[PDB]
RNA sequence: GUAUAAGCAAUUAUACAGCGAAACUGCGAAUGGCUCAUUAAAUCAGUUAUCGUUUAUUUGAUAGUACCUUACUACAUGGAUAACCGUGGUAAUUCUAGAGCUAAUACAUGCUGAAAAUCCCGACUUCGGAAGGGAUGUAUUUAUUAGAUUAAAAACCAAUGCCCUUCGGGGCGGUGAUUCAUAAUAACUUCUCGAAUCGCACGGCCUUGGCCGGCGAUGGUUCAUUCAAAUUUCUGCCCUAUCAACUUUCGACGGCUGGGUAUUGGCCAGCCGUGGUGACAACGGGUAAGGGUUAGGGCUCGGAGAAGGAGCCUGAGAAACGGCUACUACAUCCAAGGAAGGGCAGGCGCGCAAAUUACCCAAUCCCGACACGGGGAGGUAGUGACAA
């Protein structure tokens, strides 16, 4: 009460001591209710600081008064800015040495309390109340402010704060009157979650049954069904437990904790963040197991007591998550894939590696909107670690399927380090098998990653067999797609591709006439179709080279300078009208090449060739083709005459087509 | 120029500032001892 | 205290009401787009004779304007305010004519219950809530999320909520409430943007007269759908 | 006599004009507030629309933003270091906007050792630019004033960090 | 001098540039997109907003600290002669350093808030022409 | 809103009740209209803009903000004064002194019945309605983040496909624009608001001890809207070269930084750069200071001072001239100590001359706590051989 505080301060000043004498004006303004926040920063950080000679005289009086001002409910507003910032602005400016007397006036009956004895739990203390459930709430809010304002400097005051917070916590955990005990529980758990990473060197081993009674009794048999919505204070506590190296031995006391924590990951109706939170708890556990000599005191305990009997259920939950739902967030995907990345060099034997390899190749045949390429490189590292377990010999259809994926990601990636690790996962593939052949592919792609002289050496050595050839074809079309370092790489890749298709036309035996011909369709022909739109003229030249080699060597396959350029275009005109053509060839190879011919009598000759080909393609392609050309009209104001000449030629071809089809 | 708002001492005779105060000689010393004083400072 | 000739030409006064004219008090509708209640009662309808008689009508709860009792005499009632008199059992509505003046329309409760108001602006108010401002300065909290600017709204007038809305459309018939072509009920057939200020619409009547009016001065009344009874 | 009109000055073509009209209350401009360091002396001015602006003439403390970490604290104000406009404000210690002034460092130091825990100025996310670390070892940081003290009644602002900190150290050396 | 800055963008973080489009069918030049000058009366860097009138014309004097004067010519109708006469006016506009400046060119300006006693306009588009000195005439 | 007038008028349940002078409280007087050195695209007119600003009143929406060590507590909130009653002083009217009261919608504080309250999520689900998880306004000022599908954006765009099929087919916030509006974190304020008010009806649940309850008046934060005000963009003045240089002679043109303003701005202060206008008529000089409505005429709209400079006060709006202070200049009362105050209209203007010192707000209009109270616009009347 402000009036009783004023009269009490008047009596304290009636005690006439020279320690209080120079500070009376600073004292009374704290009880004047309009100047409290200004008088606080007049007292501390002022020219009239408290002198350390009579600091011993003023500080008990001042701290009783500041305590009363922190208690008083009248002048304070609502919300946080009402009185929460007042408590914070007192405690933030108080010294850590005065804070002992501050908590001494804070804890009245709980000053000399003992929670733990030589035995486990003091039930005689716990079956009694010294404070009202109204009164413990302000205590816990104050100690939360004290800890959040102190930080490490709690180290000289460890022996009483933890007894207070533990007493209020276990009285709440016995009382599960609901609301006050519930808020007592939640804010005490927040205070403890701060206090743990406040104090690393304090000894937490004389009590373990208290964490047991705080955890295993109310929650754990229902904990994922509860935590399906949002992160809680128990999870906030287990997080800094997983972060601290001496607190991870609290998770071993009940064996079923980590089962329920990954069962939370198993429940699919969770709102993504409790999932990534449990995922982060697991990240911290595996990082602590991988840490050096500091965490090696309990490394063996977490290795042999926590993760080793629950590897199987961990992989089962991650498998169900990755194969179950049709909608997976990118944050959960990247974080869980990073957990499997860090968890793979921890397991030596396990049970569900067949499943996990099939999961990795499923997530690598996933598209690019669902899975990032950085995430694909992390699943590559997953492949690199999981492949060396002796598993691919049985279930050989799985092993051919993952080899289809390792080959498929060679032309996909654009990063040197990812291609290095790709060469490594193919190396341990080769160590696990056929074996000489995959080792030959290994040395080939190895000196492909290797710099320009070793690269051309690789190209020449490969220049000098189906599953042998397929990864070389994928990395070879990638080495087509590079424009130039000196221009030599695309030429060498084109010559190697010519060697490959020469081997294909060398094999015309019928059960391989199925396989090699399906390969040279599905891998090589859309590669040439997509590389037709490449703006580099040397890349267009080399794709022209391999396509001319294909037409010259193949033909039994059913699906197949200025003046010389004009001459070849006229021969292509005549060849068109003599033989109409294949429509997908016309749509996806010749038109963008001639478009590039225009946009780098060449232009009119090009429009003549497109006006020839528009008769030979089909209207369903022509619809979106014409729409792309009007898109060129509206998007390109740079060559209006050229695009409109092209349009006039195409509509003359349109009227020709309709007049023929009548 | 860079001189305008009073930066350059424009020596102009000011009109209302012209005849404010009369010169009042209030000096209790007799003018013959004073010029002898300013010679005999720290140098002399 | 303006003179009778300086009063605007669309709320009419004859050679009778003295040389002076009442000014409208400040309120929802504008000054020059306004009919005061005294001009509506004693100069248009002639239910009264004098200022003191108009006061003796207004002060007792006998004249309700937009469903609420309006006490002061010079209260502004510009456009489409339903005016309910219960002792006579009539509800008048204010529309325009083709020449550019105010027109009164007698009607009963079924068409008197709703008001067709043109949206002035849509915004996000305090509390993170979208709100809607009409030309009657009615703000509606939590509107329908397609009702954009220059759309008109059927306001309930017993709760004030939204009931229906008519979109700004090339092919929806509209009413002009300003400019040199004021008061011409016709169909919006074209709309030109003119970004940088003062865009226009091109509008034709029922009988082929094209003219360009500004999108501020337009006012949507219905595609065919005469939701208020224009007088036959 | 202090006003805001343009009737006394010459035109764009270089011509003066008579254009004599009396000074009006919407051309009103009041006398400047040289906000200095002292205890709190603020006078409240009522203005058009009945709106109050707080003319602060002597100020002690304001809150300053160490916002790269996420805190702002109320600290006192020691003395103005440099001012980009005038030298007389540096001489007579006048707090205006965009004034670089040195402030106390104790609540920022307290919040650093309270949140992170590694002490400062006496793992990897707690990281301090070594120039700013020298300011913490001095116990007196170089803040800059972003609030108008005359037209709000408080001298608040953000702390200088990085390029602006090095720039105003070089400008102090100038 | 003080360190120039874009007024609310947090540069000193240990964990960009604000350029708005003026609109009105205009394109931001590459110097206004990335060029490291800082000017607060720039409509692409500072907070100055263009609205209202949109004018054109030919520059008289480029040689000035980011302010150009435009001679605007028009044909006035004198009724005493019943004839058209040439009348020249001089505008002032603040110049961003984003564009490449020439003398005698035809420049597009836009209306903004008053930036000085004369300056009410900013440059938005420059048409590089071979226009000559004061002897040259064209209504524009 | 406040009545114990020692004020009037009463009775069938006595704090008050009806009328209600005095006084406190809220509103009002940015004008009605007077005088006279003038204003030569600066005003003004059309024509823009406020993404550069203030706005009482209007009318419309509007505010989720508890707990948080007083508990061995708190739970019908304070004190002032006026009117009033008395005792006086002085030559000098509320010019006022002393003494005693008493109210507020005047000024002012303002944890509490209660183990709950209120927002966002919701597992499980019988529409069941919910186990249990997170969280605790507003105004100012500053820093920061979000202002919206992804940024390894290496995506979406070549759906020019892919599959089935009967070959017909089927399936796969606003703006032109903003750092705008808005939301959040960290704090900050000698900082506000979140109703301790008044009137009228008086109904449901029945713990018959209450708990709930409606219509208004007054007040309140923010956003509107209205009424304004302030700047601001292009064009348009009459004449003149016995006016060819002008500005920098109160900075003249910028840009940077701040100050002050309601806001922008050389508007003002520090730093520097070299300008700006002009024979296409700047500048100077002369003083003789129209626009819209279109048969027509008519009709409509259109700087400086309150004895003289200088400074200040109120209010949403004034540099009111309403007040104050000092100086200057007149002038009045007095008991000679002191004290209040600064207009127009009318007659004479030779000794001889010529239009009422008229009546009312009754109509139209305006201001207020407000149906009543108050208005020097307006209307009514009188004179007239100048004419007609």
């Amino acid at each position: 009460d402000i009036e009783l505080q004023k009269l009490a301060l008047k009596a304290i000043l009636t005690w006439k001591s020279e320690g209080i004498k120079p500070y009376q004006e600073h004292l009374e303004y704290l009880l004047d209710e309009a100047r409290f926040k200004n008088e606080l920063t007049v007292l501390f950080q002022g020219d009239n600081k408290i002198l350390p000679e009579h600091r011993s005289e003023v500080i008990p009086v001042l701290l009783h008064l500041l305590y009363g001002r922190a208690i008083s409910r009248k002048g304070a507003a609502s919300g946080r800015h009402g009185l929460h910032a007042t408590r914070l602005a007192i405690i933030r400016q108080l010294d850590v040495e005065d804070m002992g007397s501050f908590l001494d006036i804070g804890l009245g009956p709980l000053r000399a309390i003992r929670v733990v004895d030589e035995q486990g739990v003091r039930e005689s203390v716990f079956a009694h109340e010294p404070l009202p459930p109204r009164k413990q709430v302000g205590l816990l809010n104050m100690l939360e402010a004290v800890i959040n304002e102190l930080g490490t400097s709690v180290e000289p005051y460890m022996d009483a704060l933890v007894n207070s917070v533990l007493y209020c916590l276990v009285n709440a955990c016995r009382k599960l009157n609901e609301s006050l005990y519930r808020v007592i529980r939640t804010t005490a758990l927040k205070s403890l979650s701060r206090l743990f990473q406040n104090a690393p060197d304090f000894n937490w081993v004389p009590y373990r049954e208290l964490m047991v009674k705080e955890i295993i009794s109310p929650r754990i048999e229902k904990l994922p069904v509860e935590s399906t919505q949002g992160v809680s204070a128990t999870w906030r506590l287990m997080a800094t437990w997983s972060s601290l190296p001496k607190a991870a031995p609290f998770l071993n006391v009940d064996k079923r904790i980590l089962p329920k924590i990954v069962e939370t990951l198993s429940i699919e109706k969770a709102k993504d963040e409790v999932k990534v939170f449990a995922l982060d708890i697991l990240k911290n556990l595996i990082n602590l197991a991988q840490a050096p000599e500091t965490e090696s005191q309990f490394n063996e305990l977490i290795k042999t007591e926590l993760l080793d009997p629950n590897t199987d259920l961990i992989l089962k939950t991650i498998g169900g998550v990755l194969h179950g739902q049709s909608d997976i967030g990118r944050e959960l995907l990247s974080s869980a894939v990073d957990t499997v990345v860090v968890f793979a060099p921890m397991i030596e034997v396990s049970s569900h590696i067949q499943d996990m390899l099939e999961i990795a190749t499923w997530l690598l045949n996933q598209p690019l909107r669902k899975v990032n390429p950085k995430v694909k490189g992390a699943i590559l590292l997953i492949l690199k670690r999981f492949i060396e377990l002796d598993d691919l010999q049985s279930n050989q259809e799985l092993q051919r399927k993952v080899y289809s994926t390792i080959s498929a990601l060679f032309g996909f990636f654009k990063d040197k380090q990812n291609r290095q690790t790709l060469a490594e996962v193919l190396d341990v593939f080769a160590r696990r098998e056929w074996a000489q052949e995959v080792s030959d592919i290994c040395r080939g792609l190895n000196s492909y990653v290797e710099d320009y002289n070793t690269r051309l050496a690789a190209f020449n050595s490969i220049t000098k067999t189906l599953d042998q050839w397929m990864p070389l074809v994928h990395n070879l079309l990638y080495f087509i797609q590079q424009p130039e370092e000196f221009g030599v790489l695309s030429s060498n890749s084109a010559d190697g591709l010519c060697k490959f298709i020469s081997a294909v036309e060398s094999v015309w035996a019928t059960p391989d006439q199925a396989a090699w011909i399906d390969v040279v369709a599905n891998i090589i022909l859309p590669a040439i179709y997509a590389g037709s739109r490449d703006p580099s003229e040397t890349v267009r030249r080399e794709i022209l080279r391999v396509f001319g080699f294909l037409v010259s060597h193949l033909p039994q396959w059913e699906l197949v300078a200025v003046s010389r350029q004009l001459q070849a275009l006229r021969v292509l005109e005549a060849a068109n009208d003599k033989r109409e053509f294949r429509s997908k060839h016309i749509s996806q190879f010749f038109i963008p090449l001639f478009e590039h011919f225009i946009f780098d009598g060449l232009s009119a000759q090009a429009t003549n060739t497109i006006a020839a080909l528009t008769l030979s393609l089909e209207w369903q392609q022509y619809r979106a083709i014409l729409r792309r050309f009007i898109s060129y009209v509206e998007s390109k104001p740079d060559w209006q005459k050229r695009v409109v000449r092209l349009l006039e030629k195409e509509v003359d071809a349109l009227r020709t087509a309709v007049a023929s089809k009548k | 120029r860079r001189a305008s708002k009073g930066r350059k001492l424009r020596y102009t005779v000011h009109e209302k500032l012209q005849n404010f105060m009369a010169p009042e000689d209030r000096r209790s010393w007799e003018e013959h001892a004073i010029d002898r004083l300013f010679g005999t400072l720290f140098g002399q | 205290h303006q003179k009778r000739l300086s009063a605007p030409s669309h709320w009419l006064l004859d050679k009778l009401s003295g040389a002076y004219a009442p000014r409208p008090s400040t309120g929802p509708h504008k000054l020059r787009d306004c009919m005061p209640l005294i001009v509506f009662v004693r100069n248009r309808l002639k239910y009264a004779l004098n200022y003191r008689e108009t006061k003796a009508i207004m002060m007792q709860r006998l004249v309700k304007v937009d469903g609420k009792v309006r006490t002061d005499i010079t209260y502004p009632a510009g456009f489409m305010d339903v005016i309910t008199i219960e002792k006579t059992g009539e509800n008048f509505r204010l529309i325009y004519d083709t020449k550019g003046r105010f027109t009164v329309h007698r009607i009963t409760d079924e068409e008197a219950k709703y008001k067709l108001g043109k949206v002035k602006r849509v915004q996000l108010g305090r509390g993170g809530v979208p709100f809607l401002v009409t030309h009657d300065a009615r703000t509606i909290r939590y509107p329908d999320p397609l009702i954009k600017v220059n759309d008109t709204v059927k306001i309930d007038l017993e709760t004030g909520k939204i009931t229906d809305f008519i979109k700004f459309d090339t092919g929806a018939l509209a009413m002009i409430t300003g400019g040199r072509n004021m008061g011409r009920v016709g169909v919006i057939t074209h709309r030109e943007r003119h970004d940088g200020g003062f865009g226009i619409v091109h509008l034709k009547d029922a009988l082929d007269n094209t003219f360009a009016t500004r999108e501020s001065n337009v006012f949507v009344i219905g595609s065919e759908k005469p939701w208020i009874s224009l007088p036959k | 006599g202090i006003s805001r009109d343009s009737r006394h000055k010459r035109s764009h073509t270089g011509a003066k004009r008579a254009f004599y009209r009396k000074k009006r209350a919407f051309e009103l401009g009041r006398q400047p507030a040289n906000t200095r360091i002292g205890p709190k002396r603020i006078h409240i001015v009522r203005t058009r629309g009945g709106n109050h602006k707080y003319r602060a003439l002597r100020l002690d403390s304001g809150n300053f933003a160490w916002g790269s970490e996420g805190c702002t604290r109320k600290t006192r104000i020691i003395g103005v270091v440099y001012h980009p406009s005038n030298n007389e404000l540096v001489r007579t210690n006048t707090l205006t906007k965009s004034a670089v002034v040195q402030i106390d460092a104790a609540p920022f130091r307290q919040w650093y050792e309270a949140h992170y825990g590694q002490p400062l100025g006496r793992a990897a996310h707690g990281k301090v630019d070594p120039a700013l670390e020298k300011q913490f070892e001095a116990g007196r940081l170089y803040a800059i004033i972003s609030s108008r003290p005359g037209q709000s009644g408080r001298a608040d602002g953000y702390i200088l960090e990085g390029e602006e900190l090095a720039f105003y150290q070089r400008k102090l050396h100038k | 001098r003080a360190f120039l800055k874009q007024p609310h963008i947090f540069l000193n973080s240990k964990v960009r540039r604000w350029y708005k489009d003026v609109g009105l069918g205009f394109k931001t030049p590459k110097t206004a997109i990335e060029g490291h000058y800082i000017d607060k009366k720039c409509p692409f860097t500072g907070m100055v907003s263009i609205r209202g009138r949109i004018l054109t014309g030919r520059v008289v004097s480029t040689k000035m600290h980011r302010t150009i004067i435009i001679r605007r010519e028009y044909l006035h109708y004198i009724p005493k002669y019943n004839r058209y006469e040439k009348r020249h006016k001089n505008l002032a506009a603040h110049v961003s350093p984003a564009f490449r400046v020439e003398e005698g060119d035809m420049v597009v300006v836009g209306q903004c808030r008053p930036l000085s006693k004369t300056v009410r306009f900013n440059v938005l588009r420059v048409l590089p022409r071979t226009g000559k000195s004061v002897k040259k005439f064209q209504k524009f």
